[PDB]
Formats: C-alpha cells, structure tokens, sequence
C-alpha cells in the first residue's frame, strides 16, 4: 500500500530475504535456549552432589 | 548469506581453470581453491566450506593482500558486497600544541565469508584497485556486541 | 547542582562507615531477603523495600545484611520489571502533565516542566541504551507512555 | 581424626594444635572447622605469635567460636598469642604485554586482601577509622582505629598483630582507641 | 586559627556540624527498640521512620512521620539500640 | 491508587476484559469483583449490577471512561467492563470491601 | 562538577600558603595527589600529611611548613618531549637553580631533574617553587 515493491517479483524475493533472517534468528535463539537449560541442569546436579557431600558422604572410606 | 543460491547472475560464476570431471566419480563433489591470504589472517570456514565465488575475495578469489592493514568501524552495509569504514583519528596542530579529530571514509570490499554488521569494528587489507574507490578487503572480523539479543528481551 | 533547576542542596543520605554492622542484628539474610520477595509479590520497587525494612525492622542496608543490592535480588528471584523504577516514575509525571496539558492549554508553565521532565526521560534512556538494560530501538512516544507505564 | 583436621600432612606444631582441638571439642560444633596451615613469628618483646589460617567459607563458625576457642589455646598452649586468619589468594595485576585472563575481581585484589587481614586479626572490635601518616622519610604508617567495645580481649595483643602484619604485608601499623 | 589539628578536633566541635561536613560523615539518625503499653514484644524502629509503623501484634500506632525525628505515640517504652 | 492495585491484579492474578465475559463468568460464580467504567451505557451497566445482585458480586465504578480503564488494565484499547475473579498479590476486595 | 581534583588541592594548598596557615584539609584525595605530594615532601616543600579513610574517596591533611611559594597545576596535561622540558621550565619557574616541573611518566610521577636522569619524558602535570 506503500509501494516497497515494483511487482510480484520484488515482493517474492522480498518474502525469500525475509523468511530466510527470521529462520536464522530462530536457529539461534533456540540453540541458546538449549544450551542454557543444559546449563542450568548441569547446575543444579553439581548443587544436589555437593550438598549432599557434607551430609553422608564425609563419614565412610575417606 | 547473500542468497546467490549460487548463481543468482546471468553468467555461470565458477572459479577459473578449477575443474572438476564429471568422469571421475570423487567422493567429495566439493572442489574449491582457498589460500592463506597470509600474516597470520585466519582462512574461514566459510570460506573453506561454502559456495560462493567472489573473485575479489582474500581468499577464494584472484586479488592479494599486500602494503597496508588498516581498522575502522563499518559505518553502513548497504552496497552489495563492500562496506564503507570510518577511520577516526587526532591531527595535532602545532600553533596551538593541540589536537582535533578526523575522520575519513573508506570504501572496503567484504567477502561473503563475514557476517558484517553497522558497528562491528573490522581490520582490512591493501589489495589491488578492485573498483574506482575501493582498494582494502576486510579481512578480520571483530563484533562488538557479545551477541547482546537478549538484553533486548525484557518482560 | 541541579540539572534543571537552580538548587544546590546537599540533602542526602551519609552512609556509615561499618560496612559490616549494627552487631544488635538478629533475623539473618536469608530472613530479609524472604522479606524482601514478599514485599515485591505486594508490589513495591526497591525503594520503598529499603524504607519498609529499614522502619519496621532493623534493616540498616541490605548490602550490609545481605551481600546484594535490592535490584540484583529482585532480579535473580525473577521479579525484576520491564523498565527501570526512576524512568517509570519519570514517565508517569510526564504523562500526569501531558493530562493536564490537555485539559489546560493555556498553562505555558506546564509546558515548560514538562520538556524538562521529557529531557531527563531521554537522558535516562541513552544510559540505559548503552548499559544494555532496555532494548535499542526503545523510545519514549507521548502517545503512548500510557501503554508504557503500563 | 586429628590428621583429619589438618587438611596437609605436616607438622608437629600443626599435629599439637589439632590434638589441641580435639581435647577442647571432648568438653561440640567444631569437628567441621578444620585448618589448613599455621605461622609462628616473633614479637619484639618475648613472646611469639601463633596465625591460623583458614578456609574463607569456615570464618563464619570460626567467628562464633573464636573467644572461646582462643581463650583455651591462650591457656593450653603458654607463651603464644593466637590469632586466626584466612587464606585469601592475591591475583597479580595483569600487564600490558600479558595475555589476557580473567577480570581479577576486588575480592582478589590485594588491597583488598590486606584490609580484609586486617579486619581478621583484629576481632570483634570493629575498625572505626584508618589513617595514613606520610612521613617526610618516604615512609608509610597505618593508623588502625578500634571501637571500646571488646577492647578488655585484645588490648595485650597489639605489638604481636603489628609484627604480624609486618611479616605478611610487609607495612608498618598502629593501633589506637578513641575515648 | 593558622595551626590547629583537623584530625583530633573536639566532638563539641564535631557535633554541632554537619553530618557530611564532619572529617569522616556518618549518620546522626538511630534506632529504637520499641513496646506499646498493651504487648511485650520489641519492635526496631527507625528515629526518622518515614511509615506510620505498627506493632505487628496489636495493630495500633506506634510513631507518625514528621519532617525529621518521627513523632511516638502517646506514652510507650523506647531505648536507643 | 485503584490504578495500581489493578496494575498488580493484571500481572499477579486472573481477570476477564468484557461484558460477556463478565456475564459468562458471573453466570459461573467465578467473579469476585467487577469494573465498570463510566461511559458505559445504563441499560448495560443495569445488567451488569442485576447480574451481579443475583451472583452476589462486588461492584466497583470506574471515575473514568473505557480508555481510561484500558490503560489502567494495561492494554492498548478500550474497554467499559472488567471482572476479577482471582486476585493474585493484590489487596483489592478488602481495601474497599 | 569537579574536573582536575589535583587543581583544587593545589589551589587550597597555595592559598592557606599565601594566609600563613600551617595545615589544610584537601578532599578528594587520588594516587595522582599521593604522589605530588610525595615529590613536594622529598624536595622539602611541605612536611607531613595524612590520608583519612572515609569509604568515599579520601581527605588529605597536609601540614605545610611556609616554605612553599607556589603550587600549582598544568592543565592539559600536554605531551612533552624531552626537548621541550627546558622551554617548560623557563617559561614557568623563576630560577634555573631550583623550583621542579613535575611530570607523569612511563617511569612514574616525578620531577624534570630526575627524568632527565632516567631519561624520559611524558605528560606534565604543575610545578613547584
């Protein structure tokens, strides 16, 4: 309704570019989601190993 | 990046005298050239890896690297594989046993080897005379953002 | 100094020199910081937390207390909000004048106050901007503080 | 379980300390308390001078139980001034030249470091005040200022935490007690 | 007058400035440890309170806010810890 | 003062925006309190405190229009009737009934 | 809106010394300030001082002894070769015999006499008689 595009053709590269960026933003948003949620697990596993170290761990072997 | 799917041209963009046989069935069906564009200038795996052709390029392509190496800031992306930098610096005036900044604008050649952004601060080589203003090819990369997306999320 | 107006008052707070105090302290850190989390639950900002605690309790500073600072608290337990307090506050006056100034157009005053106060909003925002806690691309719009005070 | 609280093997002045410990807890929350190293240093005049020094996670224990701990060694082990500490790692300044690592935060400082050695040595008296004298001689001495509260408990170990500082920062020091 | 000491200056004369204008500042506000008549639990509170404060067991008025020292109510037990 | 009591509701707990879905949740028993902005019409607003009588539900009127409580409820458009029907964090029903 | 915190302790040190006072209090305080003062007390200029430790950023009280002239401050700290020291010091000093430009080096704070020693140069700072 602007103009932004002097016919179809232009529109559907246009929607090609488009499409294409949002996909690449998608991939990384959702890589780092990934990797923060593993990380947030690995955290908390680290916090239930150590402190449940002090508790009946320290009394056995060592 | 740059969406030539390869061969967005009119004419068939190959590498000169870079031939692969379609008799010999190699188990690649991936033959490029790259150099060490040299001084310690990493290759990319872009470079490596992709498709692209860019005979401009450090890397892939014909030109060399050879007298200067410059850094600027890319202060726009809006031409088709070259960036224009800005190039800040002080000039000292004796008179007055002082300085004041300048600046000039200088016109670089990008490959489609970089992912280059407004901002991003990029180190660029001397190369021969590619176009009318154009003579230094990025070469390095250095993004200044940390990939700072999410500082924009807030809720 | 006063950046729009002519004052020079020194009214302040002086801030001791105990980093580590008051040694009368009951009611441990992770006491206050529960405290603390309610409160904002309720629906304070952190300053009106550090009045509350430190009248009805004993909470002299709670980086004292505690080793935080009440935004970082408020933050790592997910309460923290989308704009920052002072820039809130800032907008809600700017949108109170912007109302009177429509009721009250021949108030040159108003108009007045209200482009300093739209100045601090802007100064604000170009700290924040470059500190990277609100987005690039955010800009206040009079016509729609409303639905940004939110 | 004496080599137990030790935390490295050696040594007969370390082994005496912990079997110290030991007979004190036989009297009951000190058995997670353990140490890691000990340094005996001069005073100028007589005795010697005994610094503990200790894991920064256990200072807080530690500091509950330190006058009721350090009375017994005072007592037990004679001729000694006792003091606690604890093992804080100084990160050196990075250079020019240096490659980079890590920011090197103010906890790991040394400033830091010797205020908070400082604030350890002395007990709960609470530093009121430093100051710093510049003498014409190019020479540095620190004022220490102590709160009156629960001075009665350290007003006999001032010379001992000044050589005591002296051997570990390497600056001189003072105390004094406003009144 | 052209000689004395800045650093031992005498607390009549350190008490009567500014709070930020002494050689080190620090503040002239404290505490109160407080009891209504009707309970006997303590409450802290702040000299310049700023909140109507309340006894958390009897809901009542323990101190109004005022420019400076808030004011206490009617006749209560208050120390200064 | 109201304003942001609501404020806390519309992030802390559950509401509904509309009068039929004030009506559908007030049929429901599910509302504790509703709205009502200024400009409403009577006939509506008559329906809504008749509806409200029967489900015996508090009544709160706006002193403001339907933009007025959109901005108060945190939205870009306008609305005349909003229900509460879980508060969160807030204090709302007790600080006026 | 302080913006040389060496300016203002130079200016107050200077003018108790003008008014026969013999102490000033300095605030703020900085490494920069430190040692100024350092090179003033080594050459004899002033006598003592001590740094008081608020938690903000410092106070200095120095006490001076009457045989200071002038203190006082270059601002910019400009560039400066080791050709230009002489044009410095003849410009801003009263006698070749004695007064000291000081100077910030790669070396450290300190006088001309002694960075023509140590053979450096760098950024100056004021001067002292």
């Amino acid at each position: 309704k602007g103009n932004a595009f002097k016919h179809k053709r232009a529109l559907v590269e246009h929607i090609i570019q488009a499409k294409a960026d949002a996909q690449r933003e998608k991939a990384l948003n959702e890589e780092a989601e990934a990797r923060r949620l593993k990380n947030r697990a690995a955290r908390d596993r680290r916090a239930q190993r150590v402190a449940e170290k002090r508790d009946a761990l320290l009394k056995e072997d060592a | 990046s740059t969406e030539l799917t390869v061969q967005s041209e009119r004419a068939f963009q190959k590498q000169p005298h870079i031939f692969n046989n379609p008799k010999v069935k190699t188990s690649k069906r991936t033959k490029r050239w790259y150099k060490n564009a040299g001084l310690g200038f990493k290759t990319p795996k872009t470079a490596i890896e992709g498709s692209y052709i860019d005979k401009k390029c450090p890397f892939t392509g014909l030109v060399s690297i050879r007298g200067k190496i410059l850094t600027g800031t890319v202060v726009s992306t809006k031409m088709h594989r070259t960036i224009v930098i800005r190039r800040a610096y002080l000039h000292y005036i004796p008179k007055y046993n002082r300085y004041e900044k300048r600046h000039k604008n200088v016109p670089v050649h990008v490959s489609p080897a970089f992912r280059v952004q407004v901002g991003d601060i990029v180190t660029v080589g001397q190369c021969r005379p590619i176009s009318k203003t154009v003579r230094f090819n990025v070469v390095k990369v250095s993004a200044a953002a940390g990939k700072a997306n999410k500082q924009f999320a807030k809720f | 100094g006063r950046m729009h107006s002519a004052g020079k008052g020194i009214s302040s707070s002086a801030i001791p020199y105990s980093r580590n105090a008051p040694a009368w302290f009951k009611l441990s850190s992770e006491s206050v910081i529960e405290q603390i989390v309610k409160y904002a639950r309720k629906g304070l900002t952190p300053s009106q937390i550090g009045v509350l605690l430190r009248d009805a309790h004993g909470v002299t500073q709670a980086r004292v207390i505690t080793g935080n600072k009440i935004m970082r608290i408020l933050k790592s337990n997910g309460l923290a909000p989308e704009i920052p307090e002072d820039l809130y506050y800032l907008i809600k006056k700017a949108v109170s004048v912007r109302k009177h100034l429509e009721r009250n157009r021949k108030d040159k005053d108003a108009k007045f106050r209200l482009i300093l106060i739209e100045s601090r909003i802007h100064r604000l925002a170009r700290y924040y901007r470059t500190v990277a806690v609100l987005p690039p691309n955010w800009k206040y719009e009079s016509a729609t503080a409303s639905a940004l005070v939110n | 379980p004496q080599a137990k609280i030790l935390s490295q093997a050696p040594t007969e002045l370390e082994l005496q300390v912990a079997q110290a410990f030991v007979e004190l807890e036989n009297s009951a929350e000190l058995r997670p308390l353990q140490f890691k190293s000990i340094r005996e240093i001069d005073v100028a005049g007589g005795k010697k001078a005994l610094a503990i020094f200790v894991p920064v996670p256990s200072l807080a224990g530690f500091h509950k139980v330190q006058t009721k701990l350090t009375r017994e060694l005072e007592k037990k082990f004679q001729d000694r001034h006792v003091i606690f500490l604890a093992e804080r790692r100084i990160l050196p300044k990075p250079s020019r030249t240096s490659r980079q690592v890590q920011k090197r935060p103010r906890s790991r400082t040394l400033t830091a470091v010797h205020d908070k050695i400082l604030e350890d040595l002395v007990f709960p008296t609470e530093i009121v005040g430093k100051r710093v004298r510049y003498l014409v001689g190019g020479n540095k001495i620190q004022k220490v200022l102590l709160d009156s509260k629960d001075v009665q408990q350290i007003d006999y170990k001032l010379e001992s935490f000044q050589a005591v500082y002296n051997k570990l920062t390497g600056k001189q020091i003072v105390f004094e007690i406003p009144s | 007058v052209l000689v004395q000491d800045l650093l031992h200056p005498t607390a009549a004369s350190e008490a009567r400035k500014h709070k930020l204008k002494t050689l080190v500042q620090g503040p002239r506000s404290y505490f109160l440890d407080v009891k209504c008549p009707g309970c006997l639990n303590i409450t802290t509170v702040f000299s310049h309170a700023q909140t109507a404060v309340t006894c958390e067991s009897c809901s009542t008025i323990l101190c109004t806010p005022t420019g400076g020292k808030a004011k206490l109510s009617e006749g209560t037990s208050f120390r200064r810890k | 003062s109201i304003n942001q009591k609501l404020a806390l509701v519309i992030k802390s707990g559950k509401y509904t925006l509309g009068y039929k879905s004030t009506v559908k949740s007030l049929r429901q028993g599910k509302s504790k309190l509703i709205i009502i902005a200024a400009n409403t019409p009577v006939l509506r607003k008559s329906e809504l405190e008749y509806y409200a009588m029967l489900s015996k539900t508090k009544v709160y009127y706006f002193q403001g229009g339907n933009n007025e409580l959109g901005t108060a409820v945190g939205k870009l458009f306008r609305v005349g009737v909003v229900s509460i029907l879980e508060a969160g964090d807030s204090d709302i029903l007790t600080t006026l009934a | 809106t302080r913006s040389s915190v060496l300016a203002d302790a130079l200016n107050a040190i200077n003018n108790a010394e003008k008014t026969g006072k013999r102490q000033v209090l300095i605030r703020p305080s900085s490494k920069v300030i430190i040692k100024f003062l350092q090179v003033m007390q080594k050459h004899g200029y002033i006598g003592e001082f001590e740094y008081i430790d608020d938690h903000r950023s410092g106070k200095i009280v120095v006490q001076l002894n009457g045989r200071l002239n002038k203190c006082g401050v270059i601002s910019p700290r400009f560039n400066v070769k080791i050709g230009d020291i002489e044009k410095w010091t003849a410009n801003l000093l009263p006698a070749r015999q004695f007064g000291y430009v000081i100077l910030t080096t790669s070396a450290g704070i300190m006088d001309h006499e002694e960075a023509r020693r140590k053979h450096v140069s760098g950024k100056i700072l004021g001067f002292v008689y």
